[PDB]
């Protein structure tokens, strides 16, 4: 709690397909949405 | 244009005649540009044209006009600072003592066309000399 | 990390697929893994923005975006009312997977620099008409709008049969059967009226721009006369285009761009009545579903649909003309967006402090690939990110988006660059100057001199900077390979200028101005801001007064205010199961820890919001009240009903000093000073508030091991503003006691000196990543969908503050 | 104690026995969330015999409770940890321990 502590951590990033949806009073917009992903490979541990 | 620059430094009445002109005929040299010595035509178009004097001589070749322009402070005649250089061409710079003789030299060698410059070492005192000659007499005018 | 049930869990694996519905109007977000439903769900959540899909991950990933229709194939039907996100994507762009505010590019010579991105907000999807209900039409535009109805639809019909449209009973667009291709006084009831609202609301519109019409001309009525067709045009019932001749009239600029405002206004009006009518915008035409694909305010709207609505209300008004109306354009009035605070909406991309130079001659390039914002020059090593690149004295650059020299203000010089244009930046410190050459031409100011910059002190010393607009893209070459420098040899080999980065064996890293919001202490000099350390008298606790310096004077800054204490308190990992002297077995026994705020008489309790804060909280807002605070409530619940857990999220916890501000006292400046006390059971993560020994009815529940930081929101209106009191109540322990571990069991108010109050800074300086992890992204296929690929390990050596939990 | 949450399935037939060598990949975390070990970071598998009492109380059970390529979330109480005294400097006293266990084979 008082001394810095350090660590090896794996770098994160964001993707999103260019998708806004939002809600306002009269706005344009239909209120559901739905999508999916689909996970084709996945490595557990690729690092530590 | 170096000669003629060369010429307008040594004599003084060339000097004086330019200023005079430039004065009773108000021409404006910032317009040509675009009076003072920095503003005056003959030192102006040599400062333009200096770069291509640079380029023809090659980096190793500094030392060599720094020893020239030395030699030009002392006074000596064109001829006998050609003569210096010409006994004293071993001086050059040594690209391995010094790292930005390394990066100069990769451009250099990297351009087209001056792979076969410096291969003489007529052309080297021809180019070194004049060079030489052009940066001391601008050393002078910039100089108050 | 809230786990939820689900049959078979598991952590994402290969062959899942995981669907994701939002529905805005609970608001809930929810999940279902390989078809089976996901035990639980977001709710009651923020609404101010758009929600768009995202996939966070690490290296070592190979995954598909399924938006159904053709970019994407669902492997499981949406539930019934939700729409595949595919028809979200706005007419103006094409469908793609993106990264998220990104502020790095690889590029064909190298990296590119991007400064922030433009965002559509939520509201941007309103369509807001301009108010034309109070004008009344007058009698002489009334007439011309009988015909002007009638006169639009004959042009409008031209346009169909142009197009290949033909009369039918019923419309089909596959049939390009029209049944609405008649007469218009045969026109049906409701297209009729419609038609009729529109033409007047053309001529109402008119006339609320500020616009003036007022006939001219009677004998043009009787001149106009309209054009003959031939049976082609001529329709299967027999109804023929008369669209009236105006080849002889002729529009001003002035009056193009009023048609185009006239254009604008009607696409609004037709959105706004679709809305009321309860139709919404989808990418896919669904008349049954009352889905358009052109239901979207005009500025979003597609150019081709643009360019038609401005045809049509240019044959409107050269119509008007034809009538003889003389119109006369209103001037434009000043307006000023004002989106957001210049000196924070660029970043500044700087070298590091270390490299920074103190001698010699110096080169480097900034290549801009568009044409807007953008500035680059030499900063010193203690640049600021907050202020604008050159409006203190801190960095002396080029703004050659308009062509001006920026230090301690804006001065004319060089000229404004075009796409692809490479800025040479030079500096020579023996001569203590500043160079610019673009496109290996020098720069000169009007005066003529070609120094840009003049008798600059080495100082620390000067490192390369570039600051980037909203969208600009900017590639910064530093010469680390000299043959990529593009005007290098063409302007500063000769003059002796070295690259920055020549001998420099890795490539130069770098710092860009992070617009995350941060708690920093408050400066001991800060101009406007003071915080006094009081000692704790025999009647007072120690306090932490904040002060305002400059107010009442000119140059004073009135914003809002987030302050902290820099220590937080902790709420214990265990929950517990379900004379004013202190009593000596309770006190040592409690739990609970109080702290108050005073907020001085003159500064507007309504103005004030006292409680705690998270780590979590980056929220910057000029215009704040509670409804900003981010909430969201996590549902657990059984597979069927039966919810298990209701848990609430939020990072801010506060209290408005407007509610405790008496009905009477409102509106008139209160004489005494508001006292708002905050209590705290660490033990059942209880908080409660009251105001001058007053219970209040605020309560709010914490998860345990949660960290708070006592926080102050005020927006000052008094040179006394508000005082932190660290003191303490009739068996309740101070807030030393919950902070200090070596003080947990003493009673005696303290305020060491690493308690201090901090204030929240927009921008700070962050180290950009050396390396950056390459994602691969591809329309795998129309089935497939898309595809996000991470294959290669990354990672770096992370330094925490176990404190702030950062 | 110890509770087990199977982060990732298993072959869910083959569990070890007493004697048998267990090989594994642990990563462990105090409550609050702060990593103390993890042999991921020595990339080196560590391997411990049941019933020789190697390791505390709750590896014992919790990994004679996984099954061979299990990956599960271990939580084990003091009473099942270090307990009382913990391990000076590593563990505090009286803490419970979370462990992310990958049981990659049996020998
Ligand atoms: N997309 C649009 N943009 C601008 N104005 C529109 C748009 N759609 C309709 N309008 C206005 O409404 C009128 C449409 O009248 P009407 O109700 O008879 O058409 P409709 O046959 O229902 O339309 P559509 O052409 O879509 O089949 C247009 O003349 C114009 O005044």
């Amino acid at each position: 709690e008082l001394l810095l502590q350090t660590n090896l951590i794996n770098y994160v990033t964001s993707i999103r397909p260019n998708i806004f949806v939002g809600r306002a009073e009269g706005s344009t917009q239909y209120g559901k949405w739905y999508f999916e992903v689909m996970v084709d490979e996945v490595a557990p541990f690729l690092t530590a | 244009v170096g000669e003629i620059f060369i010429y307008w430094s040594k004599s003084h009445n060339f000097k004086r005649e330019e200023q005079n002109f430039v004065v009773q005929n108000e021409i404006n040299n910032m317009s040509f540009l675009t009076y003072s010595v920095q503003t005056s035509l003959i030192v102006a178009t040599l400062k333009k044209m200096l770069p291509i004097g640079l380029n023809m001589c090659a980096p190793t070749d500094q030392d060599l006009i720094v020893l020239a322009k030395a030699r030009y402070a002392l006074k000596d005649t064109d001829e006998e600072v050609r003569e210096f250089l010409q006994n004293n061409l071993n001086l050059q710079g040594k690209v391995e003592g010094s790292p930005s003789l390394r990066w100069q030299m990769a451009l250099y060698r990297g351009v087209p066309g001056r792979e076969e410059d410096a291969d003489d070492p007529e052309k080297i005192v021809r180019r070194v000399q004049e060079v030489s000659a052009v940066l001391y007499h601008l050393d002078q005018t910039e100089h108050p | 990390a809230r786990p939820v049930t689900s049959p078979g869990q598991h952590l994402l694996a290969p062959e899942d697929v995981v669907s994701c519905c939002l529905d805005l109007s609970v608001p809930s977000i929810s999940f279902r893994i390989n078809g089976c439903p996901v035990q639980g769900v977001f709710e009651s959540f923020n609404l101010d923005g758009l929600f768009f899909p995202v996939v966070s991950f690490s290296a070592g990933i190979k995954v598909r975006f399924l938006l159904g229709g053709r970019h994407g194939e669902f492997k499981f039907l949406p539930p019934p009312g939700y729409a595949p996100c595919h028809e979200a994507v706005l007419p103006r762009e094409r469908l793609h997977l993106q990264p998220i505010k990104e502020y790095r590019r690889e590029g064909p010579r190298g990296p590119h620099l991007v400064g922030p991105s433009r965002c559509l907000s939520h509201l941007d999807f309103v369509p807001c008409p301009v108010d034309t209900i109070q004008i009344v039409l007058p009698p002489h535009l009334e007439r011309i709008r009988e015909k002007l109805a009638e006169n639009i639809h004959e042009l409008w019909a031209l346009t169909r049969i142009e197009q290949g449209w033909t009369y039918g009973p019923v419309r089909d667009d596959n049939k390009r059967l029209h049944p609405c291709l008649v007469n218009f006084h045969s026109l049906p009831e409701p297209e009729r009226n419609y038609n009729l609202q529109m033409s007047g609301e053309t001529l109402k519109t008119l006339l609320a721009l500020g616009c003036h019409v007022g006939m001219a001309d009677e004998k043009a009525e009787d001149n106009l006369k309209k054009t003959k067709l031939p049976k082609t045009y001529m329709m299967s019932n027999g109804y023929k285009p008369a669209p009236l001749d105006l080849s002889h009239v002729r529009l001003t600029p002035a009056q193009t761009t009023l048609v185009d405002r006239l254009a604008e206004n009607g696409h609004n009006v037709w959105a706004r009545d679709r809305v009321a009518q309860g139709w919404s915008y989808s990418a896919v035409q669904d008349i049954p579903a009352r889905r358009n694909p052109r239901l979207v305010p005009y500025r979003l709207l597609d150019e081709a649909t643009k360019r038609s609505n401005r045809d049509s209300l240019c044959q409107a008004v050269r119509t008007l003309l034809g009538y003889g109306y003389n119109i006369e354009p209103p001037d434009q009035e000043p307006s000023q967006v004002d989106s957001q605070s210049r000196g924070d909406r660029a970043r500044i991309f700087r070298a590091e402090k270390s490299y920074a130079v103190q001698s010699g001659r110096w080169y480097f390039e900034f290549e801009a690939v568009t044409t807007g914002e953008m500035r680059v020059g030499w900063a010193r090593p203690e640049l600021r990110p907050d202020v604008e690149l050159g409006a203190d004295d801190l960095a002396y650059v080029f703004n050659g988006h308009r062509g001006q020299r920026w230090h301690l203000g804006s001065e004319p010089f060089g000229r404004p660059w075009q796409s692809g244009d490479v800025v040479g930046c030079m500096i020579d410190l023996t001569e203590n100057t500043i160079i610019f050459t673009l496109n290996g031409e020098v720069l000169m100011s009007d005066s003529g001199s070609e120094t840009a910059f003049r008798d600059i002190e080495i100082g620390d010393g000067f490192l390369p900077v570039c600051s980037l607009g909203p969208g600009q893209v900017g590639h910064l070459n530093l010469g680390q390979d000299v043959s990529s420098l593009r005007f290098f040899a063409i302007c500063g080999l000769q003059e002796g200028f070295e690259p920055f980065a020549i001998n420099m064996q890795r490539p130069v890293t770098t710092w860009f101005s992070k617009s995350l919001p941060q708690f920093e202490p408050v400066p001991l000099e800060h101009p406007h801001y003071e915080v006094a350390r009081m000692d704790g008298t025999v009647d007072t606790p120690p306090c932490l007064r904040l002060t305002h310096r400059t107010w009442g004077s000119q140059n004073s800054l009135v914003e809002m205010l987030f302050l902290r204490l820099s220590l937080p308190v902790q709420f214990h990992q265990h929950f517990r199961c379900t004379d004013n002297r202190d009593d000596p077995e309770i006190i040592l026994n409690t739990t609970t820890y109080y702290y108050s705020v005073r907020v001085f008489a003159g500064q507007e309790p309504s103005c004030v919001w006292v409680g705690w804060v998270t780590p979590d909280y980056h929220q910057h807002d000029m215009s704040f009240d509670l409804s900003k605070v981010r909430a969201v409530t996590v549902t657990m619940g059984d597979e069927q009903g039966n919810v298990h857990s209701s848990l609430k999220c939020s990072n801010c916890y506060m209290v408005w000093g407007g509610d405790f501000v008496s009905p009477g006292q409102q509106g008139r400046i209160s004489h005494t000073d508001l006292v708002i006390g905050c209590l705290v059971d660490l033990a059942t993560g209880l908080m409660t508030f009251t105001a001058n020994g007053k219970e209040s009815n605020t309560f709010f529940q914490v998860e345990p091991n949660t960290k708070l930081f006592p926080a102050v929101f005020v927006l000052p209106t008094h040179q006394n503003v508000v005082q932190f009191e660290l003191g303490k109540q009739k068996n309740i322990m101070p807030l030393s006691a919950a902070m200090f571990l070596s003080e947990r069991k003493n009673p005696a108010p303290q305020c060491p000196p690493r308690l201090e109050v901090q204030m929240l800074m927009p921008v700070s300086w962050s180290r950009m990543p050396n390396h950056f992890l390459q994602v691969d992204t591809r329309r795998a296929g129309e089935r497939l969908g898309w595809a996000v690929q991470c294959q290669e390990p990354l990672m770096m050596m992370a330094l925490h503050i176990p404190e702030e939990n950062r | 104690g110890v509770q087990v949450e199977t982060i990732s399935p298993g072959d869910g037939r083959t569990f070890p026995k007493r004697g048998q060598t267990c090989v594994v990949h642990y990563t462990g975390m105090l409550e609050d969330g702060k990593k103390f070990d993890s042999s991921r970071d020595r990339n080196k598998p560590f391997k411990f015999t049941l019933g020789k009492q190697e390791v505390i109380r709750g590896w014992e059970e919790g990994v004679a409770q996984m099954s061979v390529g299990q990956r599960a979330k271990l939580i084990i109480s003091s009473d099942y940890a270090y307990g009382a005294t913990g391990h000076p400097g590593i563990i505090p006293p009286h803490a419970t321990l979370v462990f992310d266990v990958e049981l990659l084979k049996l020998e």
